[PDB]
RNA sequence: UCAGUCAGUCAGUC
RNA sequence: GACUGACUGACUGA
C-alpha cells in the first residue's frame, strides 16, 4: 500500500518527472519510501512507452544493504518488478555485467560499482537510468561516491560540447544533514552545500516548506540530558611511578604530561629517529613508555582489568619471543615489571576501585532501565572495538543488571589481532536478535550511526566521543521512539562539552544555511553552478599531474636491515612478489638467518633480537616466509642515510613477481 | 500549619532486620536505609527477592515523614499478605496487585500504582515527603512539604487487615526518616 | 604540506 | 577458522 502521506509527495513532486533534484527531511521522515515511489513511477513510466529501462542504489554501508533489500524495496515491489541485493561478501556465482542484464533494480554496495567501471567488457555509467544515492552527503572531496558523479560530470561537459547527444541518467539523492565543511561564516556555508549540489548535478534543495504542522508532529525532538562526572586510586599513579623510573633511565625529555596524545606522538617521533640513528637500549625503551601510556589511556576509557591484561598480553609475548633464541639492558624492564604486575594484578582485582566515567554510566544505564519496565531499547555509542567488547563483558559479569531485565550484545564491523573477531553473519544474526527483544542494549561503533531502522529504541547513550556535525545530527536519529532520550557521558578532562557546543551551534548554521541557498535567483544558480562543476574537473587534472610526477627504480639498489638491531637482512634483488600484493623472499640463506616461532597454521619469523618480520604463507606448494617492511631500515647506496616505511606502497621501488619457474 | 496540625498523629516508625534485601544496609539506631554494591552475605530466608525494604510497625490517624537522598525511588504501604518471591523481570512489586498501594517519585514525574495501574502526575523538585492514612475513613494521602505544602493525592479503599510501610531503593540512593 | 591514533569499504592466498 | 594488500573519511598534531 504505497499511500504516501501527504508531505512526502510535496518533497517528491519535483523530481517525478525529470529535473534530477536532492531531498532532505529530518530523521523518521520515511525517505526510503520516498525512493520507493519514484522509482516505481520511474519503472511504470518507462514501460508505457516501451523504452529500456533500470534502477540503480547505492549504499554506503553493508548492514544497510541488507535492510533496504529486506524492509523495504522487496515487498512494495515484490510483483512487478525484479529486485536482487548485492553486497561485498555475498560470494556471486555470477559476473557484475551478467547480474546487470539480468536485473532491474539493484541495491548495491557503491565501492562495486566503481570496481567494475574502471576495469577497461565491464559497464559504462550510461547504461542505467536512475541512479538513487542514499546519504548522500558523503559526496565530498574525492570519496567514494565522487569518482562516480565525476564520470557523470566528465560526460556532461562532453554533452555541452557535444552540442555545437548520449542521455545521462536521472539523478536523486537522500540526505538528512547537507553538513558544512569546517566553516565559521555565513559565507563558506552557502559555499559548501553549492559544491554539494554540484557535484550532485542537482535542481535544488527542496525541503519542504508547506505542510510544517504535519512535520513537526511525526519527528520527534528527543530529551537531551548531560550525565557528567570528574575517588582516589594508586594505579594511575603508580604506574607513574615505573613509568617515570624508566624516563629517568635515558632521560628523555617530557614536554608534556602524562596521558594524554602529544606524549604519545612524541614517543612515536623520538623512536624513530633513535631507530634511524642505532640506537639501541633506547628503543626499546621509548616503546615500553609508549605501551606504558597507551595502558593509562585505557584505563581511563573502560574497566580497569582490561588495561591490565592489555599490559601483562604485551609482556609475557615479549618474553615468549626472547626465550626462543636462548634455544644488557633488556632485562632491566622485566626485573622490574613482574614484580609491580603482580602487585597491580593484586590491586586491580579490588572491585571497590573504580573509574569515574563508568560509575555514572552505570547509574544512568540501570535507573533508566528501571523506569521504563520492560518498554526499552538502547543504543550505546563509542569510539573503538576494544571498547565496545569490553563493555558487553562488564555488562554480563557483575549479576544486578540482569535481574533488571538488560540483554547486551556487541555490533561491530567486519574484517583485529586481539578478543575475537566478529564476521558478517554473526553480525546479521546479532540485529536480527536485536530487533524482535531478546538483546535489549545494544553496544555498538560508527557503523551503526548511520542507517539502522528499529522502530523501537527508547534510549541513545553517547560514550565520552567527539566528532563533526553530521555524525551528531544521526546519532540523535537513531533514537527513532517516543518518549526518547539522548544522554551525553564525558568527564570534563577532554575537550567533549565545549565540542557538542561547537556542534549545536554549527547545526543552526547548517539548518540556516539550506534555507539560504533554497531562495536564489535561477540565472545566478545555473551560472555559480557551472563554475563549481568546471573547478572540480580542474583540480581533479591538477593532482592527476602531481601524482603521475611523485610515482617517480633499480630493484637492486636498496638493503634491507633489522631494526632493533642493525645486522644487515638481505638485498633487494632477493625480493619477490605474489600477485603484485604479498611481498615475500625464496632464499635459502635468507632461510637460515630467521627462527619460526609456534605458541599453529602459520608461523610467525623471529630475528636473534626478538623483534618479528613476518610470516610463513603457503602459495602454490612452495613453503615460504614474507615480510613486512614496517619492520625493517632500509639503507640506500646513494645517500647512506637510515629511511623507514610504513606501508609497501611508499617505497619508490618495484618488484619483479614470483618467476616461479624454478 | 497543616503539617503542624498534623504532627499530633505522628508516628515513629523502624525498621525490620529479617526484611532487608541482601545489598542494602541498616543504620543509625535501625532509622535509616541504605544500598550498595557490594552484597552483605547471602539473603536467606524472610527478605525480599525484589528491592524493598519494610518497617517492623504496622497499624491495626496515622502520619509521617520520610527523607530521600534523591530521586528514582518509590513508597508505600500494603498488605501483610505481601508476596516476598520475585517472578517478573521488574524489580519493584508495589502496586501491581491490589494488595499495596504505592508511589514512585523521578526527576521527571510522579506515579502512583495500584492494581496494576497508576497515572502519571506532574513532577515536584523537592526530596522530603509525608504520608498520612485513616482506616476510620480508608483514606490514604501523600504531601510533599518544600517548598510549600501540597496535598498531591489520595486513595480510597477498605482495609480488613493491618498495613505496614514498604520502601524501594536504587543503588546509591539512601533514605531516612524524621522523629519526634 | 607531513606525521599520528581511530572507524568503515573492497581484493587476493590458505 | 587463519594470513596478507590497497583506496577512503572523521579526530589530533607542524
Ligand atoms: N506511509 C507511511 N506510513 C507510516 N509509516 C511510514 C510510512 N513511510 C515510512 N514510514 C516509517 O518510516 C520508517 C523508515 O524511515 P527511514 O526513511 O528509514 O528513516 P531515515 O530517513 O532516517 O532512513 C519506517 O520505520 C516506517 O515505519
Ligand atoms: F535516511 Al536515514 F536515517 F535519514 F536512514
Ligand atoms: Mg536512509
Ligand atoms: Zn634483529
Amino acid at each position: 500500500e504505497l499511500q504516501l502521506r501527504p508531505y512526502q509527495m510535496e518533497v517528491a513532486q519535483p523530481a517525478l518527472e525529470g529535473k534530477n533534484i536532492i531531498i532532505c527531511l529530518p530523521t523518521g521522515s520515511g525517505k526510503t519510501r520516498v525512493a520507493v515511489y519514484i522509482a516505481k513511477d520511474h519503472l511504470d513510466k518507462k514501460k508505457k512507452a516501451s523504452e529500456p529501462g533500470k534502477v540503480i542504489v547505492l549504499v554506503n554501508k553493508v548492514l544497510l544493504v541488507e535492510q533496504l533489500f529486506r524492509k523495504e524495496f522487496q515487498p512494495f515491489l515484490k510483483k512487478w518488478y525484479r529486485v536482487i541485493g548485492l553486497s561485498g561478501d555475498t560470494q556471486l556465482k555470477i559476473s557484475f555485467p551478467e547480474v546487470v542484464k539480468s536485473c532491474d533494480i539493484i541495491i548495491s554496495t557503491a565501492q562495486i560499482l566503481e570496481n567494475s567501471l574502471l576495469n577497461l567488457a565491464g559497464v559504462q555509467l550510461s547504461d542505467f537510468s536512475l541512479i538513487i544515492i542514499d546519504e548522500c552527503h558523503h559526496t565530498n572531496k574525492e570519496a567514494v561516491y565522487n569518482n562516480i558523479m565525476r564520470h557523470y560530470l566528465m560526460q556532461k561537459l562532453k554533452n555541452n560540447r557535444l552540442k555545437k547527444v548520449i542521455p545521462l541518467p536521472q539523478i536523486l539523492g537522500l540526505t538528512a544533514s547537507p553538513g558544512v565543511g569546517g566553516a565559521t561564516k555565513q559565507a563558506k556555508a552557502e559555499e559548501h552545500i553549492l559544491k554539494l549540489c554540484a557535484n550532485l548535478d542537482a535542481f535544488t534543495i527542496k525541503t519542504v516548506k508547506e505542510n510544517l504542522d504535519q512535520l513537526k508532529n511525526q519527528i520527534q525532538e528527543p530529551c537531551k540530558k548531560f550525565a557528567i562526572a570528574d575517588r582516589e586510586d594508586p594505579f594511575k599513579e603508580k604506574l607513574l611511578e615505573i613509568m617515570t623510573r624508566i624516563q629517568t633511565y635515558c632521560q628523555m625529555s617530557p614536554m608534556s604530561d602524562f596521558g594524554t596524545q602529544p606524549y604519545e606522538q612524541w614517543a612515536i617521533q623520538m623512536e624513530k629517529k633513535a631507530a634511524k640513528e642505532g640506537n639501541r637500549k633506547e628503543r626499546v625503551c621509548a616503546e615500553h613508555l609508549r605501551k606504558y601510556n597507551e595502558a593509562l589511556q585505557i584505563n581511563d576509557t573502560i574497566r580497569m582489568i582490561d588495561a591490565y591484561t592489555h599490559l601483562e598480553t604485551f609482556y609475557n609475548e615479549e618474553k615468549d619471543k626472547k626465550f626462543a633464541v636462548i634455544e644488557e639492558t633488556d632485562r632491566f624492564l622485566m626485573t622490574l615489571f613482574f614484580e609491580n604486575n603482580k602487585m597491580l594484578k593484586r590491586l586491580a582485582e579490588n572491585p571497590e576501585y573504580e573509574n569515574e566515567k563508568l560509575t555514572k554510566l552505570r547509574n544512568t544505564i540501570m535507573e533508566q532501565y528501571t523506569r521504563t519496565e520492560e518498554s526499552a531499547r538502547g543504543i550505546i555509542f563509542t569510539k573503538t572495538r576494544q571498547s565496545a567488547y569490553a563493555l558487553s563483558q562488564w555488562i554480563t559479569e557483575n549479576e544486578k543488571f540482569a535481574e533488571v531485565g538488560v540483554k547486551a550484545h556487541h555490533l561491530i564491523g567486519a574484517g583485529s589481532s586481539e578478543f575475537k573477531p566478529m564476521t558478517q553473519n554473526e553480525q546479521k544474526e546479532v540485529i536480527s536478535k536485536f530487533r524482535t527483544g531478546k538483546i535489549n542494549l545494544l553496544i555498538a561503533t560508527t557503523v551503526a550511526e548511520e542507517g539502522l531502522d528499529i522502530k523501537e529504541c527508547n534510549i541513545v547513550i553517547r560514550y565520552g566521543l567527539v566528532t563533526n556535525e553530521i555524525a551528531m545530527v544521526q546519532a540523535r536519529g537513531r533514537a527513532r521512539a517516543d518518549e526518547s532520550t539522548y544522554v551525553l557521558v564525558a568527564h570534563s578532562g577532554s575537550g567533549v562539552i565545549e565540542r557538542e557546543t561547537v556542534n549545536d551551534f554549527r547545526e543552526k548554521m547548517m539548518y540556516k544555511a539550506i534555507h539560504c541557498v533554497q531562495n536564489m535567483k535561477p540565472e545566478e544558480y545555473a551560472h555559480k553552478i557551472l563554475e563549481l562543476q568546471m573547478q572540480s574537473i580542474m583540480e581533479k587534472k591538477m593532482k592527476t599531474k602531481r601524482n603521475i610526477a611523485k610515482h617517480y627504480n633499480n630493484p637492486s639498489l636498496i638493503t634491507f636491515l633489522c631494526k632493533n638491531c642493525s645486522v644487515l637482512a638481505c638485498s633487494g634483488e632477493d625480493i619477490h612478489v605474489i600477485e603484485k600484493m604479498h611481498h615475500v623472499n625464496m632464499t635459502p640463506e635468507f632461510k637460515e638467518l630467521y627462527i619460526v616461532r609456534e605458541k599453529q597454521i602459520n608461523g610467525e619469523i623471529i630475528c636473534k633480537c626478538g623483534q618479528a618480520w613476518g610470516t610463513m604463507m603457503v602459495h602454490k606448494g612452495l613453503d615460504l616466509p614474507c615480510l613486512k617492511i614496517r619492520n625493517f631500515v632500509v639503507v640506500f647506496k646513494n645517500n647512506s642515510t637510515k629511511k623507514q616505511y610504513k606501508k609497501w606502497v611508499e617505497l619508490p621501488i618495484t618488484f619483479p613477481n614470483l618467476d616461479y619457474s624454478e | 500549619p497543616l503539617r503542624r496540625k498534623l504532627w499530633q498523629n505522628y508516628r515513629n516508625l523502624t525498621f525490620d532486620p529479617v526484611s532487608a534485601n541482601r545489598h542494602f544496609y541498616l543504620s543509625r539506631q535501625d532509622q535509616q536505609v541504605k544500598h550498595l554494591r557490594q552484597s552483605r552475605g547471602p539473603g536467606g530466608p524472610g527478605s525480599f527477592e525484589l528491592w524493598q525494604v519494610q518497617c517492623a510497625q504496622s497499624f491495626q490517624h496515622h502520619y509521617w515523614e520520610v527523607r530521600a537522598s534523591d530521586h528514582s525511588v518509590t513508597l508505600g504501604v500494603s498488605y501483610p499478605q505481601l508476596p516476598r518471591s520475585r517472578l517478573g523481570p521488574h524489580t519493584d512489586n508495589i502496586g501491581r496487585g491490589p494488595s499495596s498501594w504505592g508511589l514512585c517519585v523521578q526527576e521527571d514525574s510522579l506515579q502512583a500504582w495500584h492494581n496494576g495501574e497508576a497515572q502519571r502526575l506532574p513532577g515536584v523538585s523537592g526530596r522530603l515527603l509525608g504520608m498520612d492514612l485513616d482506616l476510620a475513613s480508608g483514606c490514604l494521602t501523600f504531601y510533599s512539604l518544600e517548598p510549600q505544602t501540597q496535598p498531591l493525592y489520595t486513595f480510597h479503599a477498605l482495609f480488613n487487615q493491618p498495613l505496614t510501610p514498604v520502601f524501594w531503593l536504587l543503588e546509591g540512593r539512601t533514605l531516612t526518616l524524621c522523629h519526634q
